[PDB]
């Protein structure tokens, strides 16, 4: 079947910094756009981040902007986010999301999620 | 058919040529590698029997 | 910008039917905003029913629909059961891709 697993969340100090990355599998890794969403505990899904097809753009939700950081491998089927001054603010569950849909803004197969705890 | 619907009951909406598997159907020139999506749809539809119909 | 209003929660009683909704700030509501609509179920990872406003996925119960309204986007159930408590979320796209998440509608049994 199609998986997405999402890892590297962890435990970090505010301020610092997180990579967090995302190994796919079951499908075809250059076909697709990949996606990223965060969910704080307590509340909704909000939107992170996107990237291209082909790896030629990114995009940001406002509130990451100058600070995430998004690319992928397509050699090793998987894509990373890495994020500076991470703030204790954004805690948060992130998922991994495979976006097959028209405009390829929002995913339809989702990971399980890395939680993010910042303290 | 019954009050809340009944969609036990599926036909199939996409084929590749005229005549029970679940291979995604390729609308496009794009393979369909296990991922549904656009261009890439499951087969089958179920039907919305009620009572109201 | 990125306002998505929904009705907080509705409750409905087994069988009957539910209507969901989802609107932007501005505007309204089109194919062009390709719509999506997530199912979360506690302690899971979202899951996606609708997408490109009225296309359903294989692992979609057919009780599901993606219609549209008076300018605005919605999820109906045609017969509401147990299984079907949940948060829904909406997805609009705006003018690039940078999708904006409604509040969240919750949706319980009766």
């Amino acid at each position: 079947e199609v998986q997405l697993v999402e890892s590297g969340g962890d435990s970090v100090q505010p301020g610092g910094s997180l990579r967090l990355s995302c190994a796919a599998a079951g499908f075809t890794f250059s076909s697709y756009w990949m996606n990223w969403v965060r969910q704080a505990p307590g509340k909704g899904l909000e939107w992170v981040a996107n990237i291209k097809q082909d790896g030629s753009e990114k995009y940001y939700v406002d509130s990451v902007k100058g600070r995430f950081t998004i690319s992928r491998d397509n050699a090793k089927n998987s894509l990373y986010l890495q994020m500076n001054s991470l703030r204790a603010e954004d805690t948060a569950v992130y998922y991994c999301a495979l976006s097959s849909g028209y405009s390829g803004y929002a995913g339809n197969y989702w990971g399980q999620g890395t939680l993010v705890t910042v303290s | 058919s019954k009050v809340g619907g009944n969609y036990n009951y599926l036909y199939r909406l996409f084929r590749k040529s005229n005549l029970i598997s679940t291979e995604i159907y390729q609308a496009g020139s794009t393979p369909c590698n296990g991922v549904e999506g656009f261009n890439c749809y499951f087969p089958l539809q179920s039907y919305g029997f009620q009572p109201t119909n | 910008q990125a306002v998505v209003t929904q009705e907080p929660s509705l409750t409905v009683s087994p069988g009957g039917t539910v209507t969901l909704t989802c609107g932007s700030s501005t505007g309204a509501v089109t194919s062009g905003h390709y719509p999506y609509w997530f199912q979360q179920k506690p302690g899971q990872a979202p899951r996606t029913l609708i997408y490109d406003t009225s296309n359903k996925h294989s692992w979609t119960p057919a009780r599901f629909s993606g219609s549209l309204l008076g300018g605005k986007a919605a999820l109906t159930l045609s017969g509401a059961r147990p299984e079907d408590e949940a948060e829904y979320y909406c997805l609009l796209s705006y003018s690039g891709a940078r999708g904006v998440f409604g509040g969240g509608t919750k949706l319980t049994v009766l």
